[PDB]
Parts: C-alpha cells; structure tokens; sequence
C-alpha cells in the first residue's frame, strides 16, 4: 500500500470514520475445454469495516506497529458455494443459512516482522491448519 | 469508478457542446453510461 495511503488506511482503522470495502472476491476460474462460458465464477463478499470496531481496532494496532492482532471477521469465508459456468460465486443458501453469518469464521493476521517484512496470513477464528490452508468447498455445476 | 449521473452527463455534453461530434458522442451515450476513470496514481508498489 502506497505509504501516504497506508498511513490513511492506518488512520481509518485508527480513527477515520469510514467503511473499508473488504471485498472478498472468490474468483473460480475453471476451464473452457470441458465447457464453461464465463468459467471464472466470482463474488466480492464485502465486509464494510465499521469505523474502529473490534476488527478495525485490531487492525489499528496491526498497522500501528505490532503484528499480534487476530482481526475478527464475522463469519465471512463461504464454506459451500454453488458456482456455475457463469460469473457468480454465490454460496449455497440453507447450506449456509445466514450466508454472511453462516459462512466460516475467518481471521486475519498481518505479520510485520521487521527484519517491516509485512506478511499477511489468513487465519480462521478456529485455525487448526487454516492459517496456511483454509479448507472451504465449491459446489460446482 | 463513478457511473456518471444525468447531471454529470449534462456537464460533459455542455463542455464539449461547441464541437458537434464531441457533444454527440456524450449525448448519444445514455446517462449512467459514461463512466468516470478515476485511476489511482499512488504507488507503494515498488518496481522490479
């Protein structure tokens, strides 16, 4: 992130009352050999980041200097997606009833280990091995 | 990216109204058609 806008991103999470667009685009590029017009089935699962929420205060400290903040993203990792040959990664409703609150609790961890060496691990609220390998599912069509 | 509104479209059309074909392009394209290219210029991405 460009330094001035990184400081502005900081500020948003720090104070700036805005809602960061957390578009979790779930692009599913298939193929065209077996068919699949718009193979890439994509859906930006956005999470408007409430100004300085629990998640954004964790992100405030994340971008302040520390790298030990588990950012709570309220169940936003679709664990069952009815994707077809069109451009939509729409999750199965009922599989995930709330489908925004029944996806899968996802967490984020920026690992700025100055040596800032800013990495970014996508953890889970219950990360067992899903900090390096998140296992969701795509109900393909 | 800003989908230009009806009022915004009028502005562009009037800006280039002297030139007939310029205005024509804008006016012919339906409102909420002409989109705004607000391309980001800030970097951060160093180069390689």
């Amino acid at each position: 992130i460009s330094p001035p806008s990184r400081a502005q991103m900081k500020r948003e999470l720090y104070n700036g009352t805005a809602d960061i667009t957390l578009r979790f685009t779930w692009n599913f590029q298939r193929d065209l050999a077996k068919g699949g017009t718009v193979e890439y089935a994509n859906e930006k699962h956005m999470l408007a980041l409430a100004p300085n929420s629990t998640a954004r205060r964790q992100l405030a400290s994340l971008l302040e200097g520390t790298s030990d903040q588990s950012v709570v993203i309220p169940n936003l990792f679709p664990k069952y997606i009815r994707a077809p040959n069109g451009p939509e990664a729409n999750p199965v409703k009922q599989l995930q009833p709330n489908e925004e609150a029944d996806y899968l609790g996802v967490r984020i961890q920026l690992r700025r280990e100055q040596g800032f060496l800013e990495w970014w691990v996508i953890e889970l609220q219950e990360c067992r091995t899903d900090c390096n390998l998140l296992p969701m599912v795509i109900f393909s069509d | 990216i800003i989908p230009f509104t009806a009022q915004a479209y009028e502005e562009l059309s009037r800006q280039f109204d002297p030139q007939p074909l310029a205005m024509q392009f804008i006016s012919q394209y339906s409102p909420e058609d002409i989109v705004t290219a607000q391309i980001e210029g800030s970097s951060g991405a160093l180069w390689r």
